[PDB]
Protein backbone atom coordinates (compact mmCIF):
# COMPACT_ATOMS: atom_id res chain seq x y z
CA UNK A 1 0.00 0.00 0.00
CA UNK A 2 2.65 2.47 1.23
CA UNK A 3 4.12 0.61 4.21
CA UNK A 4 6.43 -2.39 4.57
CA UNK A 5 4.55 -5.64 5.09
CA UNK A 6 5.48 -9.29 5.59
CA UNK A 7 2.62 -11.82 5.75
CA UNK A 8 1.65 -15.53 5.83
CA UNK A 9 4.92 -16.70 7.38
CA UNK A 10 5.96 -19.12 10.10
CA UNK A 11 9.26 -18.63 11.93
CA UNK A 12 10.28 -21.87 13.60
CA UNK A 13 13.26 -21.63 16.01
CA UNK A 14 15.34 -18.55 16.81
CA UNK A 15 15.81 -14.84 16.17
CA UNK A 16 18.89 -12.94 17.40
CA UNK A 17 20.30 -9.39 17.09
CA UNK A 18 17.93 -7.53 14.75
CA UNK A 19 16.20 -4.19 15.12
CA UNK A 20 13.05 -4.30 13.01
CA UNK A 21 11.28 -0.97 12.44
CA UNK A 22 8.31 0.17 10.39
CA UNK A 23 6.97 -3.30 9.64
CA UNK A 24 3.47 -4.72 9.36
CA UNK A 25 3.38 -8.47 10.17
CA UNK A 26 0.09 -9.89 8.86
CA UNK A 27 -0.82 -13.36 10.10
CA UNK A 28 2.66 -14.40 11.11
CA UNK A 29 3.43 -17.24 13.51
CA UNK A 30 6.11 -17.14 16.20
CA UNK A 31 6.12 -20.71 17.54
CA UNK A 32 8.82 -22.16 19.79
CA UNK A 33 10.90 -19.09 19.06
CA UNK A 34 13.68 -17.70 21.20
CA UNK A 35 14.23 -13.96 20.98
CA UNK A 36 17.62 -12.66 22.06
CA UNK A 37 18.26 -8.91 22.05
CA UNK A 38 15.72 -8.44 19.24
CA UNK A 39 13.83 -5.15 18.95
CA UNK A 40 10.64 -4.34 17.08
CA UNK A 41 9.96 -0.59 16.93
CA UNK A 42 7.11 1.41 15.33
CA UNK A 43 5.48 -1.68 13.83
CA UNK A 44 2.07 -3.34 13.51
CA UNK A 45 1.20 -6.99 14.25
CA UNK A 46 -2.09 -8.31 12.77
CA UNK A 47 -3.71 -11.73 13.38
CA UNK A 48 -0.38 -13.16 14.41
CA UNK A 49 0.37 -15.81 17.06
CA UNK A 50 3.04 -16.03 19.78
CA UNK A 51 3.38 -19.58 21.14
CA UNK A 52 5.86 -21.19 23.56
CA UNK A 53 8.28 -18.26 23.28
CA UNK A 54 11.29 -16.97 25.18
CA UNK A 55 12.64 -13.43 25.23
CA UNK A 56 15.92 -12.02 26.56
CA UNK A 57 16.51 -8.24 26.45
CA UNK A 58 13.93 -7.93 23.66
CA UNK A 59 11.39 -5.16 23.41
CA UNK A 60 8.40 -4.03 21.42
CA UNK A 61 8.48 -0.22 21.26
CA UNK A 62 5.60 1.83 19.86
CA UNK A 63 3.97 -1.34 18.43
CA UNK A 64 0.28 -1.96 17.82
CA UNK A 65 -0.83 -5.56 18.18
CA UNK A 66 -4.15 -6.47 16.57
CA UNK A 67 -6.11 -9.70 16.91
CA UNK A 68 -2.95 -11.51 18.13
CA UNK A 69 -2.54 -14.27 20.73
CA UNK A 70 0.27 -14.57 23.31
CA UNK A 71 0.24 -18.22 24.39
CA UNK A 72 2.78 -19.60 26.87
CA UNK A 73 5.08 -16.60 26.43
CA UNK A 74 7.55 -15.12 28.92
CA UNK A 75 6.32 -11.62 28.11
CA UNK A 76 6.27 -9.01 30.85
CA UNK A 77 5.05 -5.38 31.12
CA UNK A 78 8.58 -3.98 30.87
CA UNK A 79 9.02 -5.44 27.37
CA UNK A 80 6.28 -3.51 25.57
CA UNK A 81 7.06 0.21 25.77
CA UNK A 82 4.53 2.97 24.95
CA UNK A 83 2.38 0.04 23.94
CA UNK A 84 -1.10 -0.73 22.50
CA UNK A 85 -3.29 -3.91 22.32
CA UNK A 86 -6.52 -4.31 20.38
CA UNK A 87 -8.56 -7.50 20.66
CA UNK A 88 -5.49 -9.50 21.93
CA UNK A 89 -5.79 -12.78 23.82
CA UNK A 90 -3.39 -13.60 26.61
CA UNK A 91 -2.76 -17.24 27.48
CA UNK A 92 -0.59 -18.05 30.40
CA UNK A 93 3.15 -17.83 31.02
CA UNK B 1 -52.54 -2.40 29.81
CA UNK B 2 -49.96 -1.13 27.32
CA UNK B 3 -50.46 2.04 25.32
CA UNK B 4 -47.59 0.91 23.10
CA UNK B 5 -46.66 -2.72 22.47
CA UNK B 6 -44.10 -3.12 19.66
CA UNK B 7 -44.27 -6.73 18.58
CA UNK B 8 -43.40 -8.57 15.39
CA UNK B 9 -46.43 -10.36 13.86
CA UNK B 10 -46.71 -12.04 10.45
CA UNK B 11 -44.10 -10.17 8.36
CA UNK B 12 -44.33 -6.77 10.03
CA UNK B 13 -43.54 -4.98 13.29
CA UNK B 14 -46.70 -3.63 14.89
CA UNK B 15 -48.29 -2.07 17.96
CA UNK B 16 -50.45 -4.62 19.79
CA UNK B 17 -52.24 -1.88 21.78
CA UNK B 18 -55.72 -0.68 20.83
CA UNK B 19 -54.14 2.57 19.72
CA UNK B 20 -52.47 0.55 16.97
CA UNK B 21 -50.02 3.38 16.20
CA UNK B 22 -48.32 3.36 12.77
CA UNK B 23 -44.68 2.21 12.53
CA UNK B 24 -42.33 3.40 9.79
CA UNK B 25 -39.41 1.01 9.29
CA UNK B 26 -36.32 1.81 7.23
CA UNK B 27 -34.71 -0.10 4.37
CA UNK B 28 -31.79 -1.23 6.53
CA UNK B 29 -33.34 -2.69 9.68
CA UNK B 30 -32.31 -6.30 10.33
CA UNK B 31 -34.51 -8.90 12.03
CA UNK B 32 -33.15 -12.08 13.56
CA UNK B 33 -34.51 -14.83 11.23
CA UNK B 34 -34.99 -17.07 14.30
CA UNK B 35 -36.67 -14.52 16.52
CA UNK B 36 -37.77 -11.63 14.36
CA UNK B 37 -38.80 -9.75 17.50
CA UNK B 38 -35.06 -9.30 17.88
CA UNK B 39 -34.30 -6.07 16.12
CA UNK B 40 -30.89 -4.86 14.97
CA UNK B 41 -30.16 -1.17 14.42
CA UNK B 42 -27.06 0.04 12.61
CA UNK B 43 -25.38 3.40 12.58
CA UNK B 44 -27.09 4.18 9.22
CA UNK B 45 -29.88 6.69 8.57
CA UNK B 46 -31.98 3.86 7.09
CA UNK B 47 -31.58 1.72 10.21
CA UNK B 48 -34.41 3.36 12.12
CA UNK B 49 -37.91 2.61 13.34
CA UNK B 50 -40.31 5.47 13.88
CA UNK B 51 -43.49 5.18 15.92
CA UNK B 52 -46.12 7.77 15.00
CA UNK B 53 -48.27 7.78 18.11
CA UNK B 54 -51.96 8.66 18.28
CA UNK B 55 -52.25 12.23 19.50
CA UNK B 56 -54.34 11.20 22.54
CA UNK B 57 -51.69 9.16 24.35
CA UNK B 58 -49.08 11.75 23.53
CA UNK B 59 -47.49 12.95 26.74
CA UNK B 60 -48.25 16.57 27.48
CA UNK B 61 -48.58 16.89 31.23
CA UNK B 62 -46.93 17.89 34.49
CA UNK B 63 -48.45 15.14 36.64
CA UNK B 64 -49.14 12.02 34.52
CA UNK B 65 -46.93 9.09 35.44
CA UNK B 66 -45.42 6.72 32.88
CA UNK B 67 -42.90 3.93 32.35
CA UNK B 68 -41.03 2.28 29.46
CA UNK B 69 -39.80 -1.35 29.22
CA UNK B 70 -37.47 -3.14 26.77
CA UNK B 71 -34.65 -5.66 26.41
CA UNK B 72 -31.38 -4.60 24.83
CA UNK B 73 -28.15 -6.38 23.83
CA UNK B 74 -25.33 -3.89 23.72
CA UNK B 75 -22.19 -5.20 22.04
CA UNK B 76 -18.85 -4.45 23.68
CA UNK B 77 -17.18 -1.12 22.87
CA UNK B 78 -14.06 -1.76 20.78
CA UNK B 79 -12.78 1.75 19.97
CA UNK B 80 -11.65 4.90 21.82
CA UNK B 81 -13.86 7.30 19.87
CA UNK B 82 -16.74 5.70 21.79
CA UNK B 83 -15.40 6.78 25.22
CA UNK B 84 -17.37 9.88 26.20
CA UNK B 85 -19.59 9.80 23.10
CA UNK B 86 -23.12 9.70 24.47
CA UNK B 87 -25.48 8.67 21.68
CA UNK B 88 -29.28 8.59 21.65
CA UNK B 89 -31.00 5.34 20.65
CA UNK B 90 -34.62 6.13 21.49
CA UNK B 91 -36.05 9.64 21.28
CA UNK B 92 -39.33 11.33 22.16
CA UNK B 93 -37.85 14.86 22.41
CA UNK B 94 -39.72 17.82 20.81
CA UNK B 95 -38.01 21.18 21.40
CA UNK B 96 -35.72 19.67 24.07
CA UNK B 97 -38.76 18.45 25.99
CA UNK B 98 -39.82 14.84 26.40
CA UNK B 99 -37.68 11.79 27.07
CA UNK B 100 -34.93 9.72 25.54
CA UNK B 101 -32.93 6.58 26.15
CA UNK B 102 -29.27 7.28 25.30
CA UNK B 103 -26.12 5.11 25.51
CA UNK B 104 -22.43 5.84 26.05
CA UNK B 105 -19.32 3.89 27.08
CA UNK B 106 -20.45 1.66 29.95
CA UNK B 107 -23.78 3.42 30.46
CA UNK B 108 -27.46 3.35 29.65
CA UNK B 109 -28.99 6.75 30.24
CA UNK B 110 -32.49 8.15 30.67
CA UNK B 111 -33.30 11.86 30.39
CA UNK B 112 -36.57 13.75 30.90
CA UNK B 113 -36.88 17.44 30.08
CA UNK B 114 -39.54 20.12 30.30
CA UNK B 115 -40.43 23.19 28.28
CA UNK B 116 -38.45 25.36 30.64
CA UNK B 117 -34.85 24.20 30.27
CA UNK B 118 -34.71 21.82 33.26
CA UNK B 119 -33.86 18.11 32.94
CA UNK B 120 -32.82 15.09 35.03
CA UNK B 121 -30.79 11.97 34.25
CA UNK B 122 -30.78 8.46 35.71
CA UNK B 123 -27.88 6.28 34.63
CA UNK B 124 -27.01 2.61 34.89
CA UNK B 125 -23.22 2.14 34.69
CA UNK B 126 -21.45 -1.10 33.75
CA UNK B 127 -17.76 -2.02 33.56
CA UNK B 128 -15.72 -3.66 30.77
CA UNK B 129 -12.67 -4.10 32.99
CA UNK B 130 -14.19 -7.25 34.48
CA UNK B 131 -13.73 -10.99 34.00
CA UNK B 132 -17.33 -12.05 33.28
CA UNK B 133 -19.98 -9.33 32.95
CA UNK B 134 -23.73 -9.74 33.37
CA UNK B 135 -24.19 -6.81 30.98
CA UNK B 136 -21.69 -6.74 28.08
CA UNK B 137 -23.23 -8.02 24.86
CA UNK B 138 -25.94 -9.89 26.76
CA UNK B 139 -29.71 -9.36 26.66
CA UNK B 140 -30.54 -7.28 29.73
CA UNK B 141 -34.03 -6.19 30.76
CA UNK B 142 -34.21 -2.42 31.20
CA UNK B 143 -37.26 -0.80 32.82
CA UNK B 144 -37.67 2.91 33.51
CA UNK B 145 -40.51 4.26 35.70
CA UNK B 146 -41.46 7.85 36.34
CA UNK B 147 -43.50 9.56 39.10
CA UNK B 148 -43.95 13.33 38.85
CA UNK B 149 -44.39 13.78 42.59
CA UNK B 150 -40.98 12.21 43.30
CA UNK B 151 -38.47 10.30 41.15
CA UNK B 152 -37.50 8.57 37.93
CA UNK B 153 -36.18 5.02 38.50
CA UNK B 154 -33.82 2.84 36.45
CA UNK B 155 -34.24 -0.94 36.98
CA UNK B 156 -31.98 -3.56 35.35
CA UNK B 157 -33.07 -7.21 35.40
CA UNK B 158 -35.91 -6.37 37.81
CA UNK B 159 -33.56 -4.61 40.24
CA UNK B 160 -33.24 -0.93 41.08
CA UNK B 161 -29.99 0.69 40.01
CA UNK B 162 -30.65 4.34 40.71
CA UNK B 163 -33.32 6.96 41.41
CA UNK B 164 -33.20 10.68 40.75
CA UNK B 165 -35.65 13.52 41.62
CA UNK B 166 -38.06 14.99 39.01
CA UNK B 167 -40.51 16.88 41.27
CA UNK B 168 -38.84 20.16 40.33
CA UNK B 169 -40.15 19.77 36.77
CA UNK B 170 -42.15 20.84 34.93
CA UNK B 171 -44.73 20.34 32.19
CA UNK B 172 -43.20 17.93 29.68
CA UNK B 173 -44.34 18.00 26.07
CA UNK B 174 -42.90 14.98 24.28
CA UNK B 175 -42.56 14.34 20.54
CA UNK B 176 -45.55 13.05 18.59
CA UNK B 177 -43.34 10.17 17.48
CA UNK B 178 -40.64 7.90 18.89
CA UNK B 179 -37.45 7.39 16.85
CA UNK B 180 -35.46 4.20 17.28
CA UNK B 181 -32.12 5.14 15.79
CA UNK B 182 -28.51 5.80 16.82
CA UNK B 183 -28.16 9.58 16.74
CA UNK B 184 -24.82 11.23 17.52
CA UNK B 185 -22.79 8.00 17.44
CA UNK B 186 -19.21 8.52 16.24
CA UNK B 187 -18.33 4.81 16.02
CA UNK B 188 -19.00 3.81 12.42
CA UNK B 189 -19.36 0.09 13.22
CA UNK B 190 -21.86 0.32 16.04
CA UNK B 191 -25.28 -1.19 16.68
CA UNK B 192 -27.65 -2.32 19.39
CA UNK B 193 -30.08 -5.16 19.59
CA UNK B 194 -33.56 -4.31 20.87
CA UNK B 195 -36.77 -6.23 21.55
CA UNK B 196 -40.13 -6.21 23.42
CA UNK B 197 -40.58 -2.44 23.62
CA UNK B 198 -43.44 -1.31 25.88
CA UNK B 199 -44.96 1.93 27.18
CA UNK B 200 -47.23 2.17 30.26
CA UNK B 201 -49.61 4.85 31.49
CA UNK B 202 -48.36 4.59 35.08
CA UNK B 203 -45.35 4.08 37.32
CA UNK B 204 -44.95 0.26 37.51
CA UNK B 205 -44.19 -1.19 40.94
CA UNK B 206 -41.26 -3.45 41.75
CA UNK B 207 -43.35 -6.67 41.45
CA UNK B 208 -44.91 -5.86 38.09
CA UNK B 209 -41.36 -5.53 36.74
CA UNK B 210 -40.08 -8.79 38.20
CA UNK B 211 -43.16 -10.44 36.68
CA UNK B 212 -42.45 -8.91 33.27
CA UNK B 213 -38.87 -9.98 33.60
CA UNK B 214 -39.91 -13.56 34.29
CA UNK B 215 -42.47 -13.96 31.47
CA UNK B 216 -40.45 -12.28 28.71
CA UNK B 217 -37.49 -14.44 29.69
CA UNK B 218 -39.03 -17.37 27.79
CA UNK B 219 -38.64 -19.89 30.56
CA UNK B 220 -39.05 -23.13 28.58
CA UNK B 221 -36.40 -22.43 25.97
CA UNK B 222 -32.77 -22.81 26.95
CA UNK B 223 -30.53 -19.81 26.26
CA UNK B 224 -26.88 -19.32 25.41
CA UNK B 225 -24.52 -17.03 27.30
CA UNK B 226 -25.73 -13.98 25.30
CA UNK B 227 -29.47 -14.53 25.87
CA UNK B 228 -30.59 -15.86 22.49
CA UNK B 229 -32.20 -19.22 22.00
CA UNK B 230 -29.95 -22.23 22.45
CA UNK B 231 -29.53 -24.12 19.18
CA UNK B 232 -28.75 -27.53 17.65
CA UNK B 233 -25.75 -28.19 15.42
CA UNK B 234 -24.09 -25.00 16.69
CA UNK B 235 -20.60 -24.89 18.35
CA UNK B 236 -20.50 -23.46 21.88
CA UNK B 237 -17.48 -22.71 24.02
CA UNK B 238 -18.25 -23.76 27.63
CA UNK B 239 -18.22 -21.63 30.77
CA UNK B 240 -18.54 -23.14 34.25
CA UNK B 241 -19.96 -20.57 36.70
CA UNK B 242 -18.87 -22.44 39.84
CA UNK B 243 -15.31 -22.36 38.54
CA UNK B 244 -15.07 -19.66 35.81
CA UNK B 245 -11.25 -19.32 35.60
CA UNK B 246 -11.14 -22.77 34.03
CA UNK B 247 -11.99 -24.11 30.58
CA UNK B 248 -12.93 -27.61 29.35
CA UNK B 249 -10.32 -29.95 27.89
CA UNK B 250 -9.78 -33.59 26.99
CA UNK B 251 -6.49 -35.21 27.93
CA UNK B 252 -7.30 -38.10 25.58
CA UNK B 253 -10.22 -39.31 23.53
CA UNK B 254 -11.91 -42.58 24.38
CA UNK B 255 -13.17 -44.28 27.57
CA UNK B 256 -9.46 -44.30 28.32
CA UNK B 257 -9.32 -40.58 28.85
CA UNK B 258 -11.45 -37.87 30.43
CA UNK B 259 -12.89 -34.42 29.94
CA UNK B 260 -11.65 -31.99 32.57
CA UNK B 261 -11.54 -28.33 33.65
CA UNK B 262 -8.18 -26.80 32.75
CA UNK B 263 -6.81 -23.49 34.01
CA UNK B 264 -6.15 -20.68 33.89
CA UNK B 265 -8.48 -19.47 31.10
CA UNK B 266 -6.88 -16.28 29.87
CA UNK B 267 -7.85 -12.74 29.00
CA UNK B 268 -8.87 -10.51 26.11
CA UNK B 269 -7.67 -6.92 26.25
CA UNK B 270 -7.99 -3.67 24.35
CA UNK B 271 -5.97 -0.78 25.79
CA UNK B 272 -8.19 1.59 27.81
CA UNK B 273 -11.34 -0.10 26.44
CA UNK B 274 -11.62 -3.45 28.12
CA UNK B 275 -9.87 -6.24 29.96
CA UNK B 276 -11.97 -9.44 30.18
CA UNK B 277 -11.64 -13.20 30.64
CA UNK B 278 -11.32 -15.09 27.36
CA UNK B 279 -14.54 -16.90 26.37
CA UNK B 280 -13.45 -18.75 23.23
CA UNK B 281 -11.50 -21.49 25.00
CA UNK B 282 -11.13 -25.27 24.99
CA UNK B 283 -13.23 -28.04 23.44
CA UNK B 284 -16.47 -26.93 21.82
CA UNK B 285 -19.75 -28.74 22.43
CA UNK B 286 -22.48 -29.23 19.83
CA UNK B 287 -25.98 -30.16 20.95
CA UNK B 288 -27.36 -32.91 18.70
CA UNK B 289 -31.05 -33.85 18.45
CA UNK B 290 -32.00 -37.29 19.65
CA UNK B 291 -35.29 -37.09 17.74
CA UNK B 292 -34.91 -35.70 14.21
CA UNK B 293 -38.51 -34.51 13.85
CA UNK B 294 -36.87 -26.12 14.37
CA UNK B 295 -33.36 -26.00 15.88
CA UNK B 296 -34.33 -24.47 19.20
CA UNK B 297 -33.36 -26.40 22.33
CA UNK B 298 -36.28 -26.55 24.74
CA UNK B 299 -36.73 -27.77 28.32
CA UNK B 300 -36.73 -31.61 28.65
CA UNK B 301 -35.34 -32.12 25.16
CA UNK B 302 -33.38 -35.38 25.08
CA UNK B 303 -30.10 -34.77 23.21
CA UNK B 304 -26.59 -36.00 22.60
CA UNK B 305 -23.56 -33.85 23.20
CA UNK B 306 -20.81 -33.81 20.61
CA UNK B 307 -17.29 -32.66 21.48
CA UNK B 308 -14.66 -31.13 19.19
CA UNK B 309 -11.05 -32.22 19.78
CA UNK B 310 -8.27 -31.22 17.38
CA UNK B 311 -10.95 -30.24 14.85
CA UNK B 312 -12.80 -33.60 15.06
CA UNK B 313 -16.31 -34.31 16.38
CA UNK B 314 -16.62 -36.79 19.30
CA UNK B 315 -19.31 -37.82 21.76
CA UNK B 316 -19.80 -37.12 25.46
CA UNK B 317 -20.36 -40.47 27.19
CA UNK B 318 -19.76 -42.46 30.38
CA UNK B 319 -20.26 -45.85 32.00
CA UNK B 320 -22.53 -45.34 35.01
CA UNK B 321 -21.92 -48.91 36.20
CA UNK B 322 -18.41 -47.74 37.17
CA UNK B 323 -17.84 -47.80 40.98
CA UNK B 324 -18.35 -44.61 42.97
CA UNK B 325 -20.74 -41.71 43.43
CA UNK B 326 -19.68 -39.53 40.49
CA UNK B 327 -19.53 -41.05 37.00
CA UNK B 328 -16.55 -39.59 35.13
CA UNK B 329 -17.18 -38.49 31.54
CA UNK B 330 -15.11 -39.17 28.40
CA UNK B 331 -15.24 -38.01 24.78
CA UNK B 332 -15.97 -41.09 22.69
CA UNK B 333 -15.51 -41.67 18.98
CA UNK B 334 -19.12 -41.68 17.78
CA UNK B 335 -19.54 -45.06 16.03
CA UNK B 336 -18.07 -46.70 19.18
CA UNK B 337 -20.25 -45.44 22.08
CA UNK B 338 -21.96 -48.84 22.19
CA UNK B 339 -24.48 -48.81 25.03
CA UNK B 340 -22.63 -46.32 27.22
CA UNK B 341 -24.76 -43.48 28.62
CA UNK B 342 -24.79 -40.37 26.40
CA UNK B 343 -28.40 -39.17 26.15
CA UNK B 344 -28.86 -35.87 28.01
CA UNK B 345 -32.06 -34.18 29.13
CA UNK B 346 -31.59 -30.42 28.69
CA UNK B 347 -32.91 -28.23 31.54
CA UNK B 348 -34.22 -24.65 31.49
CA UNK B 349 -36.16 -24.87 34.80
CA UNK B 350 -38.11 -26.95 37.35
CA UNK B 351 -37.74 -22.88 39.19
CA UNK B 352 -35.14 -21.68 36.72
CA UNK B 353 -31.63 -23.13 37.13
CA UNK B 354 -28.26 -22.70 35.42
CA UNK B 355 -27.76 -26.51 35.75
CA UNK B 356 -28.51 -27.47 32.17
CA UNK B 357 -27.60 -31.10 31.24
CA UNK B 358 -29.02 -34.16 33.05
CA UNK B 359 -27.28 -37.38 32.02
CA UNK B 360 -29.38 -40.53 31.66
CA UNK B 361 -28.91 -44.18 30.66
CA UNK B 362 -30.85 -45.83 27.85
CA UNK B 363 -33.48 -47.24 30.20
CA UNK B 364 -34.69 -43.96 31.64
CA UNK B 365 -32.65 -43.64 34.81
CA UNK B 366 -30.95 -40.47 35.98
CA UNK B 367 -27.17 -40.68 35.99
CA UNK B 368 -26.97 -37.02 36.97
CA UNK B 369 -26.31 -33.40 36.09
CA UNK B 370 -23.03 -32.88 34.21
CA UNK B 371 -20.58 -30.93 36.38
CA UNK B 372 -17.13 -31.63 37.81
CA UNK B 373 -15.13 -33.16 40.65
CA UNK B 374 -11.56 -33.15 41.97
CA UNK B 375 -9.56 -36.39 41.66
CA UNK B 376 -5.82 -36.30 42.39
CA UNK B 377 -6.12 -32.53 41.90
CA UNK B 378 -7.70 -32.98 38.46
CA UNK B 379 -11.11 -31.36 38.12
CA UNK B 380 -12.69 -34.03 35.92
CA UNK B 381 -16.13 -33.62 34.36
CA UNK B 382 -18.55 -36.00 36.10
CA UNK B 383 -22.26 -36.69 36.29
CA UNK B 384 -23.82 -37.00 39.76
CA UNK B 385 -27.31 -37.24 41.29
CA UNK B 386 -26.20 -35.06 44.22
CA UNK B 387 -26.69 -32.19 41.81
CA UNK B 388 -30.26 -33.23 41.06
CA UNK B 389 -30.75 -33.39 44.83
CA UNK B 390 -29.42 -29.97 45.83
CA UNK B 391 -31.65 -28.53 43.09
CA UNK B 392 -34.65 -29.40 45.27
CA UNK B 393 -35.80 -26.16 46.97
CA UNK B 394 -32.51 -24.32 46.23
CA UNK B 395 -31.30 -22.23 43.27
CA UNK B 396 -27.67 -21.52 44.15
CA UNK B 397 -24.69 -21.97 41.85
CA UNK B 398 -23.29 -25.48 41.50
CA UNK B 399 -20.59 -27.24 39.47
CA UNK B 400 -23.31 -28.41 37.09
CA UNK B 401 -24.21 -24.75 36.34
CA UNK B 402 -22.99 -24.03 32.80
CA UNK B 403 -23.09 -21.39 30.14
CA UNK B 404 -22.83 -21.98 26.35
CA UNK B 405 -20.91 -19.31 24.40
CA UNK B 406 -20.96 -19.08 20.58
CA UNK B 407 -18.78 -16.67 18.58
CA UNK B 408 -20.40 -13.23 18.33
CA UNK B 409 -19.59 -9.84 16.72
CA UNK B 410 -20.47 -8.00 19.92
CA UNK B 411 -17.66 -9.69 21.84
CA UNK B 412 -15.01 -9.55 19.10
CA UNK B 413 -12.39 -11.95 20.46
CA UNK B 414 -10.17 -14.03 18.13
CA UNK B 415 -11.64 -17.53 17.97
CA UNK B 416 -9.09 -20.09 19.12
CL1 LIG C 1 -21.05 -4.42 35.69
CL1 LIG D 1 -24.62 -2.58 38.62
CL1 LIG E 1 -14.74 0.15 31.60
CL1 LIG F 1 -31.52 -21.36 30.08
CL1 LIG G 1 -28.06 -15.18 29.86
CL1 LIG H 1 -13.53 -43.93 21.26
NA1 LIG I 1 -19.90 -5.68 33.01
NA1 LIG J 1 -27.71 -19.65 20.54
Amino acid sequence: VERDKYANFTINFTMENQIHTGMEYDNGRFIGVKFKSVTFKDSVFKSCTFEDVTSVNTYFKNCTFIDTVFDNTDFEPYKFIDSEFKNCSFFHN
Amino acid sequence: TSILNLRYESNHLIDLSRYASKINIGSKVNFDPIDKNQIQLFNLESSKIEVILKNAIVYNSMYENFSTSFWIRIPKYFNSISLNNEYTIINCMENNSGWKVSLNYGEIIWTLQDTQEIKQRVVFKYSQMINISDYINRWIFVTITNNRLNNSKIYINGRLIDQKPISNLGNIHASNNIMFKLDGCRDTHRYIWIKYFNLFDKELNEKEIKDLYDNQSNSGILKDFWGDYLQYDKPYYMLNLYDPNKYVDVNNVGIRGYMYLKGPRGSVMTTNIYLNSSLYRGTKFIIKKYASGDNIVRNNDRVYINVVVKNKEYRLATNASQAGVEKILSALEIPDVGNLSQVVVMKSKNITNKCKMNLQDNNGNDIGFIGFHQFNNIAKLVASNWYNRQIERSSRTLGCSWEFIPVDDGWGERPL
